[PDB]
RNA sequence: AGGUCUCGUAGACCGUGCACCAUGAGCACGAAUCCU
RNA sequence: CAGAUACCGUCGUAGUUCCGACCAUAAACGAUGCCGACCGGCGAUGCGGCGGCGUUAUUCCCAUGACCCGCCGGGCAGCUUCCGGGAAACCAAAGUCUUUGGGUUCCGGGGGGAGUAUGGUUGCAAAGCUGAAACUUAAAGGAAUUUGGCGAAGGGCACCACC
């Protein structure tokens, strides 16, 4: 990443799954990228932000996917808490 | 190689069992390795039934059937056509063939 | 998505629920749908709680609103419950659909005339939509599917636990994410019904549509 | 390596001994049957005089005849 | 045996398919109208694609195919999927609602509802099929 | 030959020579 | 001389929209043109062969023959590739060997061995591939050594771009094919690899279709 | 039986931190674990360990991240020196950026660089990466 | 709409060896060869030998 | 008081093991790329 | 049958059965050492224990047996899985193995000669344990794929086949 100087080596930084906290190559096709709208409070509409996660295709294929989303809901508060 | 799960046999902790003896031949096979096939049958085949309950002096006279049991060694029973060769991926099927008369 | 008090059901989406036997699931459990079940009652069927449907359902609606393009939302059905439930789904919503006959390689071949690129992908039952599933892991699509308490949830992002064995509870929810998403969009009212007639998704065999017409003129 | 312990040398060292042992190239050059057996007597070139000049065949695929010395 | 080639089959299921009012069950009319509106360049052929198309009407005539869309025979379907009932088959005066579905329902956001009641409980606990 | 007919073949032969080898001590 | 994009991705690059290739190796799409690289990569691009092997199916009259080319294409500042095609000929065989190995190509990284002056020479760690019963080490190297291996590792290594490796192979090393991909196998994982140097969380950034749906809206159906 | 604790509990964590789960359930407790997964928790791999109190044996649970790649345990305890550890770590690190060695001193429970810097040296313990 | 080249006889080599090079469309029986595909065969005298060519 | 109660009769598992049947000389097997 | 001291058929001595004294050999095979930790799911089976709507040992109660619904522990197994491994057949162990170290016993270095010769030991005997060498050889093998041949099976065809 970072050399004596100060610059930057490598030819890109690879995505970071957002459940496992591992890494992605470019040869896991599994891997998905979800975009979750976030509604305003009061009016119940888009407005226009949203709060993207990355699934790597490991936890995807194994089935455990879901919980993972769920729980990174719960944690973001999208989902209630008492669900 | 290894052909199949078990080793066409029915033993998983047992090590010896008695041995039986075929009814073609007169091989002395293991217990759990024969083929059995108890086969129900009667006295009369299909149209001897009419003339025997003619000539029977009881009426509504119910027949007896005949309860043997048939052990075959898998060369006999092979060459006798009961059982038949399947192939590598239709070989693990445990259900009975399908009887409809 | 339903922490407010804004996006919860007040009186008679419980009933339409309660009414089409969505609550009602089925003898076995899959190992992942514990999480989502009450209890075993008698006569072995697993009953299932309303708020996490609610949830998953408002989630699935969230995913479906946040991308932009409409036709990129692809319905599949193969069974014979929910192929005009997604017909009307797509009519609604803009999506596209396959209903029976979804071919191999449809995501993977890309010289055939009926080659597609979705963004997102919903099914109505994985294990009656298997195959989609193995392209949809094959290219980057994430998977919405309605799965019962026996389904595997294998290849699946999210889940909604329904019943998807009689076709009222498959017709009712479709109706009911159309709702969901068309109010996420910003068409349709939020304290007023949209619902003109819900019947319009449900599935029914033509033997009471020659009824009808004995009936009827 | 199997046994592996702290205070396990002489186990080891014994079993290397006999596994080496008990081989093909380290057994014929550690034992004297073979250099007993041996014609030259473990050295690169001897000498000798002829007895007389015969001939031999070859094997199966080649058909010639190669000429050795009976020294 | 006479068994029809796939050429023959295809060119009178597309032919079915762009042409339905101009044809009937009559061997010769059709057989005349497939001459003038399509190239053939056999009689056998002619006569073969035209013994076809009359099976063809003969199975239309009876129901639905499986292979043959046709316009006249299509609007019928949404025609049958688009009307509606005066009852929506969701909102009766009663539903069965079990004794445990029931505790679950107060538990979850209630305590009354006006379209609910309560049944009993089955006596006996069976439920999968005899096998062991 | 295989391998127990072999075997007896090469138990026959060892009789033999332990015999010869007890009469010719 | 032309291209007719019929994938989004293929229109996607034509328009001059994306502008590397790293995204696309950063969100993982699928590339299935094989022009893409030719478009991204140009000259650059150098291939050479590396065995021509026949294999043989035998029928009732005589012996099929066919020919399998094995064929490695890559860049030396980075991304390589590796492509296997089978066919009757051997000229076809070739060109699909390069179409198939324009396909499979990945991004490696570079590290250093001790200290960090000047551009990154040598493999970050110790990675290891496996294909077959062939398995094989990249292990870090001081500056100016050079790379010992095998021949065809060597040339691998080469058209990859790093100048200093220790290697140390195992197995049924003949069969050049597996000893290519296991080879091949080993440095593709390098961003398979969770280093201390990038334990920071990602921030994500959009999809290109995110921001370019409106252009592919307007240029499809 | 049970000889080592320290290499049943690394290979449970290893284990479950391969299967990709969170929670870890090491059922011995020994002061040399806690003295290593507090050495791991300092040098940024885990986060917030427990100790379990009982009257029996301890049990604790630590909380995982997607951070840590193999830990292991090199058993029988192998002495090194001071430059007898340099081929320890040529062999054993995967490279010369990241990765330690935790060897057992008489300052305690402590990694390698430490113990260069402090001019030392005793029984090995372990690595992690 | 379909063309074919086959060449035989002794290429590099001693023993006789055929190379057919097939593309497109091409119809054998019946008679439309007749007045859809043109034969022609021709006798080239090389060095090494003769050689036979037929295009259609 | 009425008089053969009703919907179709695949209303075949009746069949086990079936004589004698050996041998094969060999020379020939070839292993592929580029657009000017 | 050309030969048939073989397949087949009829007799038939040792042996097959029991006791007492020997030998320690099997495809003694799960062709997979023992102890211990971790690592997915599901329907079942045998045992012991715990809890519960109901039916029966004829109608009330309790405990016991007999069904049904679940749980725990040990075990013989089974289905499924892109955990993982392997050359593959396959294996929830044959996984946690180059990211190589839980403890420990035995055992193999290409094939043949050869489980052979001598020596020791044991046994009434047959044989069991220990166990070479000279010489010769460029292969001997394991898994799987495609026409191949079956006096292999399952379906069809032909007066260059038969009736
Ligand atoms: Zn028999």
């Amino acid at each position: 990443m970072q050399s004596n100087a100060g610059e930057f080596v490598d030819l890109y930084v690879p995505r970071k799954c957002s459940a496992s906290n591992r890494i992605i190559g470019a040869k896991d096709h599994a891997s998905i990228q979800m975009n979750v709208a976030e509604v305003d409070k009061v009016t119940g509409r888009f407005n226009g932000q949203s709060k993207t996660y990355a699934i790597c295709g490991a936890i995807r294929r194994m089935g455990e996917s879901d919980d993972s989303i769920l729980r990174l809901a719960k944690s973001s508060g999208i989902v209630s808490q008492n669900f | 190689t290894k052909k199949r799960r078990n080793n066409g046999r029915a033993k998983k902790g047992r090590g010896h069992v008695q041995p039986i003896r075929c009814t073609n031949c007169a091989c002395c096979v293991p217990k759990d390795k024969a083929i059995k096939k108890f086969v129900i049958r009667n006295i009369v085949e299909a149209a001897a039934v009419r003339d025997i309950s003619e000539v029977s002096v009881f009426d509504a006279y119910v027949l007896p059937k005949l309860y043997v049991k048939l052990h075959y060694c898998v060369s006999c029973a092979i060459h006798s056509k009961v059982v038949r060769n399947r192939s590598r991926e239709a070989r693990k099927d445990r259900t009975p063939p399908p009887r409809f008369r | 998505s339903g922490a407010l008090d804004v996006l919860q059901m007040k009186e008679e989406d419980v009933l339409k629920f309660l009414a089409a036997g969505t609550h009602l699931g089925g003898t076995n459990l899959d190992f992942q749908m514990e999480q989502y079940i009450y209890k075993r009652k008698s006569d072995g069927i697993y009953i299932i709680n309303l708020k996490r449907t609610w949830e998953k359902l408002l989630l699935a609606a969230r995913a479906i609103v946040a991308i932009e393009n409409p036709a990129d939302v692809s319905v599949i059905s193969s069974r014979n419950t929910g192929q005009r439930a997604v017909l009307k789904f797509a009519a609604a919503t803009g999506a596209t659909p396959i209903a029976g006959r979804f071919t191999p390689g449809t995501f993977t071949n890309q010289i055939q005339a009926a080659f597609r690129e979705p963004r997102l992908l919903v099914v109505t039952d994985p294990r009656a939509d298997h195959q989609p599933l193995t392209e949809a892991s094959y290219v980057n699509l994430p998977t919405i599917a309605l799965c019962n308490t026996d389904s595997p949830l294998r290849y699946v992002d999210i889940a909604i636990p329904c019943n998807n064995k009689g076709a009222h509870s498959v017709g009712l929810m479709w109706w009911m994410l159309a709702r969901e998403v068309l109010r996420m969009r910003g068409t349709i009212s939020r304290e007023h019904p949209w619902e003109v007639m819900p019947d319009l998704y449900f599935y029914r065999d033509p033997e009471e549509i020659e009824k009808e017409e004995q009936a009827a003129a | 390596g199997k046994c592996r312990g702290l205070r396990t040398a002489r186990k080891l060292r014994s079993h290397r001994r006999d596994q080496k042992w008990h081989d093909k190239q380290y057994k014929k050059a550690h034992l004297g049957t073979a250099l007993k057996a041996n014609p030259f007597g473990g050295a690169s070139h001897a000498k000798g005089i002829v007895l007389e000049k015969v001939g031999v065949e070859a094997k199966q695929p080649n058909s010639a005849i190669r000429k050795c010395v009976r020294v | 045996g006479r068994v029809r080639t796939k050429t023959v089959k295809k060119a009178a299921r597309v032919i079915i398919e762009k042409y339905y009012t101009r044809l009937g069950n009559d061997f010769h009319t059709n057989k005349r109208v497939c001459e003038e509106i399509a190239i053939i360049p056999s009689k056998k052929l002619r006569n073969k694609i035209a013994g076809y198309v009359t099976h063809l009407m003969k199975r239309i005539q009876r129901g639905p195919v499986r292979g043959i869309s046709i316009k006249l025979q299509e609007e019928e379907r949404e025609r049958r999927d688009n009307y509606v009932p005066e009852v929506s088959a969701l909102d009766q005066e009663i539903i069965e609602v079990d004794p445990d579905t029931k505790e679950m329902l107060k538990l979850l956001d209630f305590g009354s509802l006006s379209n609910l009641q309560v049944t009993q409980p089955t006596v006996g606990m069976n439920f999968k099929t005899p096998r062991g | 030959m295989r391998a127990k007919w072999r075997k007896k073949r090469m138990r026959r032969l060892k009789r033999k020579r332990r015999k010869m080898r007890q009469r010719s001590k | 001389k032309e291209w007719l994009p019929v994938t989004k991705l293929g229109r996607l690059v034509k328009d001059m929209k994306i502008k590397s290739l790293e995204e696309i190796y950063l969100f993982s799409l699928p590339i299935k043109e094989s022009e893409i690289i030719d478009f991204f990569l140009g000259a650059s691009l150098k291939d050479e062969v590396l065995k021509i092997m026949p294999v043989q199916k035998q029928t009732r009259a005589g012996q099929r023959t066919r020919f399998k080319a094995f064929v490695a294409i890559g860049d030396y500042n980075g991304h390589v590739g590796l492509g296997v095609k089978c066919s009757k000929e051997v000229a076809t065989a070739i060109r699909g060997a390069i179409i198939l190995a324009k396909l499979s190509i990945v991004p490696v990284r570079r590290g250093y061995w001790g200290n960090k002056i000047g551009k990154p020479h040598t493999v970050p760690c110790k990675v290891t591939g496996r294909c077959g019963s062939v398995l094989v080490r990249l292990i870090p190297a001081p500056r100016g050594t050079g790379i010992v291996s095998a021949p065809v590792p060597k040339k691998l290594l080469m058209m990859a771009g790093i100048d200093d490796c220790y290697t140390s192979a195992r197995g049924c090393t003949a069969t050049l094919g597996n000893f290519a991909k296991a080879t091949f196998d080993a440095i593709s994982k390098t961003y398979s690899y969770l280093t201390p140097d990038l334990w920071k969380e990602t921030v994500f950034t959009k999809s290109p279709y995110q921001e370019f749906t409106d252009h592919l809206v307007k240029t499809h159906t | 039986v049970r000889m080592n604790v320290l290499a049943d509990a690394l290979k449970s964590i290893n284990n479950a931190e391969k299967r990709g789960k969170r929670q870890v359930l090491i059922r011995p407790c020994s002061k040399v674990i806690v003295r290593f997964l507090t050495v791991m928790m300092k040098h940024g791999y885990i986060g917030e360990f427990e100790i379990i109190d009982d009257h029996r044996a301890g049990k604790i649970v630590v909380n995982l991240t997607g951070r840590l790649n193999k830990c292991g345990v090199i058993s029988p305890r192998f002495d090194v020196q001071l430059k007898d550890l340099e081929k320890w770590q040529n062999n054993l690190l995967p490279s010369r950026q990241f990765g330690f060695i935790v060897l057992t001193t008489s300052a305690g429970i402590m990694d390698h660089e430490e113990a260069r810097r402090k001019h030392t040296g005793g029984k090995i313990l372990g690595f992690f990466f | 709409k379909g063309c074919e080249v086959v060449v035989s006889g002794k290429l590099r080599g001693q023993r006789a060896k055929s190379m057919k090079f097939v593309d497109g469309l091409m119809i054998h029986s019946g008679d439309p060869v007749n007045y859809y595909v043109d034969t022609a065969v021709r006798h080239v005298l090389l060095r090494q030998g003769v050689l036979g060519i037929k295009v259609k």
